[PDB]
C-alpha cells in the first residue's frame, strides 16, 4: 500500500468496518450464550425424567424376570425381533445440521400377542417407554453439543 | 473527502456550537431531509427549551427518542444474521420503531410542520414501545400524553 | 441401535428390541465399541458408567470426520436402583462446553 | 497522477460539475466494463428531469429507478456483513438481495462498447430489463415467503434468459420482453 | 518498491498502449515467465484480432478466463479468512481453475507455443467450469469448442 | 482532537505534570459524572499526602482508602467473566465483590455539579461513606461464608441509606452515619 | 532507518547487487541466527554455477537442494492454517511437514558464529546434513502410509542424531554419517 491521502481514509475505513464486525459478533456471542443457558435446563430435566423411567422399568423387569421365571422370560425374549426401523432426521441449528433419532418399530411382531406373561410384556412396555424417553436426552444433549461449539467458535 | 479531520470542519468544530451532519444512506432511501439524528448534536438546546417556552416535556421526549433510535438501529443489523424469529418481544418492538421513525419523523418531504405537530408525531412514535419502558421521561408526563395511536395522523401524514 | 450393560439388563433390553451386549469391562467395551464404530449400522449406542467414562476417549481420533453417530452413557442396574444426583454430569458438561465451569 | 483522487484539479473539478462519473481501477482490473463505482459516483439533474420521463418514457420510471437504487443500496449494506463471517451466514432473505444484486452488476450495469448490439441501447429497452429485474425478484421473495429454498430458485432457467437480453436487437427486444415476462410469471407458479 | 503508483511507471502508462506487468508472487513458485493477466492490458488488441486475422473465437474466450480468473482470486481471499472446508461446489470449482490455470496457461517455459496450441489450451481450461456458466461465449463456439479434456495435452 | 492521547500537547503535558485526571467519553456516554476514568488517571503526591491525611481525617485513612482501591480493582478483573454469562449466574464471592464495585461506582464516585447537596463533599463524608461501605462488605462477606442466600442481601434496605447518603446535607451527615453504622449491624444480625 | 526497506538507499542498492541477503528483527529477538530472512532473499547466481557443484560436490546437489527448498515454501504455506485453526485440527501428513520443517530451521539454517565448531561448515557437510534429512522425510513419508501414528515418529531418539549432526568436527563427520544413515534405516525398520 502506497502512502496517499485516498489510501489513508481507506485504511480508517477499514477500521471503522472492523470495530462494527467486533460489536456485532459480541452481539452474537451473547445471543448464542442465552440460547446454550436455555437449552441446559431442558437437559438436565430430560436427564432426570430418564432416571426415573430407567428405575421404574429396571425393577418392572427385575420382578418379571425373578416371579414369571427366568425360563419364562427367556422364552419371551426368544420371539421379540430386533430393531431395525431407526430413522435420523436432520435438523438445522445456526447454519449447522444435526441428527434427530426416531424409531418406527411396530408393536405387533412379537410373538404371543395376548399378554399371558402380563409381567414380562408389561416390562417389553416399560422398556418401549424407557427407549421413547432416551432419544429426547440425546436430541437435546446433541443440541447442546453443538452450541458450545458455535459459542467457542463466535469467541 | 467526507472527512471530518479535514482542517476546514476541524477548526469549524473549535468555534461553533454543535453540528448538523447529513447522511448519504438516508439520502440513496429516498428521505428527505437526510438529516442524521445520532451525530448531530446542540450545545444550547437546555437554554431554549423548558417551561415557560415551547413544552416542558421537551428534553425528556428527545433523549427517549435518541435512546430507541440509537437501540434500534444496533438491532437492525444483528437482525440480518441471527433472523427476527431469534429476537426478543421488545427488540421487535425497537426494530419496527426504528423503521417508523425514519419513515415519519424524518422523512417529511417539503412539509411545514409547527413544534406542537413535532411533539405529537414524537408522542405518537413513542407509544409503540411499552408503557413504564420509557425511563427518560417521567411519570408525569407519561399519564398525560402517552397513548395516542399513528394511526389517527396517518390519514394525511 | 445396541446397548453394553450387565447381562440381566441386556437381554431385558433385547426383549424390547436391542442388541444386548453382557460386559463387564473396559477392554472389551472398547473393542466392541470400535467394530461397532467402524461398521456401518445404527447411530445410537448406550454404554453403562461401568465400562467407559467418556465415550469420545475412545473415538477421538475415529469419530472427528464421522461424529454423526451418538455414543451416550446410561446408568447401571446398581446405580439405577441408589439413584444419583445429574447435575454433577451437566457441572461436568458445562465445563467441557465453555470451559469456565461457573454455573447457577 | 497516481489515481489519487484528492488532487488538487479533481477537487476543483468537484465543485463545479453537475455530474461526477468515478471510475473504478479494480472493476476495470477484471474487465468489467464501463467500470462506474456506483458509490462515489452522483448526479444533481435527477430531480428535474423527472417530467420528462414521465412524458416520454414510461409514467412509473423514476420509482422503477429508485427501487433499483435502494436494492443496489441494501446489496451495498449487506456487503460488509459478507467480509466478516461469509456469505453461508446470512439468512435466505439477505441471500436473495445478494444474488439480485449480482444478477444486476452483470446484466443492466455492465454494457460491451465493441459489440454489434450491445454498443447502443435506448431507454425503453433499459426500462423493460429494469421491469423484468424487478418482476422476478418481488416473484422471488414470495416464492421465498413460502418455504422455497434458495439454491433451486437460482438454478431456474429463466436466469438464462435474463443474462442474455442485453445482446437482444432493438427491433426484436417488443417480443422477447413479452416472452421473458409470461416466462417469469410461468416459472414461480409451478415451483410450488 | 514493486510499486504502480510510484511517478515512472504512472507517466509511462499514460502514454504507452498498454503494459505487461510481472508478478513476484508467480516467480516465487518457480513459474516462467512470471507475468500477471489482471495489471496487463493491451490497448490495441481489437485491432489485430477477431475473424480473418486469428480466430473468430478469441476475445469472448479472453473475457471469459479475465472473469474466471478474476473469480478464483477473489475466492482466494475468502477461503483465507473463513477456511476452505466451508466452500460451496461452484468456489471450490474456481479454486481448483485458478490453480490449473496457473499451473498450465502461464507457466510454459522456453518452448514456442503457436496460437492455435494456446487457444486449444484456453478451451481445455474452460472445460473444468460448467457449460451454463459461460456468460461471455456465444453458444455458437461453445457448440464448437467445448468438451476438451486437459489430459489429452499434458500428461 | 483525534480523542486519543497521542496528540503532541497532550504527550508533552504527559511529562511535566504530577497528577493526570483522564475523562473518557463513554462514561460520559453513559451521563456517568464525573467521568474520571480511573483506570487510566494517575497521582504522584499519595506518599507525601499520607502523613497529612492519617493526622487530620483519620488515623485509619490510607489504608481504608487503599482497602477502596483494591476492591475497585477486584471488579474490574472480573469484567471478561461477565462478557459471556449474566452477572446473576457466578458464584456468591464473584457476586458480592461486583455489588459492592457496583455500589462504589454508584454512590460514592459519581456527583452531580448542578445540585444544591451533591456539588461539594468534604473529606469527613467521604471517609464516613466509606467506612460504611467497607463495613457492608465484611459482613456480607461473612455472611457469604455462613452460607446465605445473595437476595437476602440484596433486598435490605441499607443499599438506600448508603445510596442517599451522598445526598445528605453536611451538618445533618453525623447523625446519619451514627444511625447506618448500627443499623447495619442490625440488619445483618436478624439474618439467619 | 526503521527496517523500511523502501528509503532510496536501498532501493539505489538493489539494481545492481546480484544477491540480496534480507535480514529480519523479527529473528533477531528470538536469537534465531543468523537470521537470513529465505523468504524475501534472492540470488541471481545459482544457475551459473551449477555445473560446479555438479563435480566439485555431488552430481545430485542441485536435486537436493531444490527439494529442501520446496519444503520450506510447503511449511510455509501450512504455517497460515497452523495458527489459523490450531495445530489439532492439521491431518498427520500435514504434521509431518510442519515437523520436518521445524527439524530443518533448526538443524541446518542456524549456525552459530562464536562455537569451536560451528562456526565453519565445509560443503560437504552441509551435502550430508540435507541427505540425513531428506532421508528421514522419505522414511517417515513412507511409514505414514502404513498406519504408524505421528507420535510415535515423533518420540523416536534418532530425531537428537540429526539435531546434534552440526555440532561435529570435519574431520569426525563421515564417520557419523555412515553410522547415522544406518541408525535411520533400522529405527524405521524395527517399527510396524
Amino acid at each position: 500500500v502506497s502512502p496517499t491521502r485516498m489510501n489513508l481514509l481507506q485504511r480508517r475505513g477499514q477500521l471503522r468496518l472492523a470495530q462494527k464486525g467486533v460489536d456485532l459478533l459480541k452481539k452474537k456471542r451473547d445471543a448464542l450464550v442465552a440460547e446454550f443457558f436455555g437449552l441446559v435446563r431442558e437437559a438436565m430435566e430430560a436427564r432426570k425424567a430418564l432416571d426415573q423411567a430407567a428405575k421404574e422399568a429396571y425393577a418392572a423387569l427385575l420382578l418379571a424376570q425373578a416371579f414369571d421365571g427366568p425360563e419364562v422370560v427367556a422364552g419371551a425374549a426368544l420371539g421379540v425381533p430386533p430393531l431395525e426401523g431407526v430413522e435420523a432426521e436432520v435438523e438445522n441449528v445456526w447454519g449447522s445440521k444435526v441428527p434427530r433419532l426416531k424409531a418406527t418399530f411396530p408393536d405387533g411382531a412379537l410373538l404371543s400377542p395376548v399378554g399371558t406373561p402380563a409381567y414380562t410384556l408389561e416390562a417389553s412396555r416399560a422398556f418401549r417407554r424407557y427407549a421413547e424417553a432416551l432419544i429426547r436426552v440425546a436430541n437435546t444433549e446433541t443440541r447442546l453439543k453443538k452450541i458450545g461449539e458455535e459459542i467457542k467458535k463466535t469467541t | 473527502d467526507d472527512d471530518r479531520t479535514h482542517p476546514i470542519p476541524d477548526l469549524t468544530g473549535y468555534i461553533t456550537e454543535g453540528q448538523i451532519q447529513l447522511s448519504r444512506e438516508l439520502h440513496r432511501k429516498g428521505i428527505y431531509p437526510p438529516i442524521d439524528p445520532l451525530p448531530s448534536l446542540s450545545r444550547l438546546m437546555n437554554n431554549g427549551v423548558g417551561k415557560g417556552k415551547t413544552r416542558e416535556d421537551h428534553k425528556q421526549v428527545s433523549d427517549q427518542l435518541y435512546s430507541a433510535y440509537a437501540n434500534g438501529v444496533d438491532i437492525r443489523k444483528l437482525v440480518a444474521i441471527i433472523g427476527e424469529d431469534a429476537l426478543t418481544e421488545n427488540d421487535r418492538r425497537y426494530l419496527q420503531f426504528a423503521d417508523a421513525f425514519e419513515r415519519f419523523f424524518i422523512n417529511q418531504g417539503q412539509q411545514n410542520r409547527s413544534i406542537e405537530e413535532s411533539l405529537q408525531i414524537a408522542w405518537a412514535l413513542l407509544s409503540m414501545l411499552p408503557q413504564g419502558e420509557l425511563k427518560r421521561i417521567s411519570k408525569d408526563h407519561i399519564g398525560k400524553y402517552y397513548g395516542q395511536k399513528l394511526e389517527e395522523i396517518w390519514g394525511a401524514p | 441401535m445396541a446397548v453394553i450393560a450387565d447381562p440381566e439388563t441386556a437381554q431385558g433390553f433385547r426383549l424390547a428390541g436391542l442388541e444386548g451386549y453382557g460386559a463387564s469391562s473396559a477392554e472389551e467395551a472398547q473393542s466392541l465399541l470400535e467394530t461397532l464404530v467402524e461398521r456401518g449400522g445404527y447411530a445410537l449406542v448406550a454404554v453403562d458408567e461401568a465400562l467407559l467414562p467418556d465415550p469420545e476417549r475412545a473415538v477421538e481420533r475415529l469419530m472427528r470426520g464421522r461424529d454423526l453417530p451418538v455414543l451416550l452413557p446410561i446408568a447401571g442396574l446398581k446405580e439405577a436402583f441408589q439413584g444419583h444426583d445429574v447435575e454433577g454430569y451437566m457441572r461436568e458438561l458445562v465445563r467441557k462446553t465453555i470451559g469456565f465451569d461457573i454455573k447457577l | 497522477p497516481g489515481g489519487d483522487m484528492s488532487e488538487p484539479v479533481t477537487q476543483s473539478t468537484l465543485r463545479i460539475v453537475g455530474a461526477f462519473w468515478r471510475l473504478d481501477a479494480s472493476l476495470a482490473f477484471r474487465r468489467h466494463f464501463p467500470a462506474i463505482n456506483w458509490n462515489g459516483s452522483y448526479s444533481l439533474f435527477t430531480s428535474a428531469l423527472d417530467p420528462w420521463y414521465r412524458e416520454n418514457v414510461a409514467e412509473d420510471y423514476p420509482e422503477l429507478r429508485d427501487a433499483i437504487s435502494e436494492l443496489l443500496q441494501r446489496e451495498a449494506g449487506l456487503q460488509e456483513i459478507v467480509q466478516l463471517v461469509g456469505p453461508d451466514a446470512l439468512q435466505d432473505a439477505e441471500r436473495l438481495v445478494i444474488e439480485v444484486g449480482r444478477i444486476i452488476r452483470e446484466d443492466f450495469l455492465q454494457q460491451n462498447a465493441y459489440h454489434e448490439v450491445d454498443a447502443y441501447c435506448s431507454m425503453k429497452k433499459a426500462y423493460g430489463i429494469m421491469k423484468m429485474i424487478l418482476a422476478f425478484y418481488k416473484e422471488a421473495e414470495a416464492a421465498i415467503k413460502r418455504g422455497v429454498s434458495i439454491d433451486e430458485i437460482l438454478q431456474l432457467p429463466v436466469l438464462e434468459r435474463i443474462g442474455r437480453a442485453r445482446y437482444v436487437s432493438e427491433e426484436e427486444f417488443p417480443a422477447y420482453f413479452e416472452e421473458a415476462m409470461k416466462e417469469i410469471q410461468g416459472a414461480f407458479k409451478a415451483l410450488a
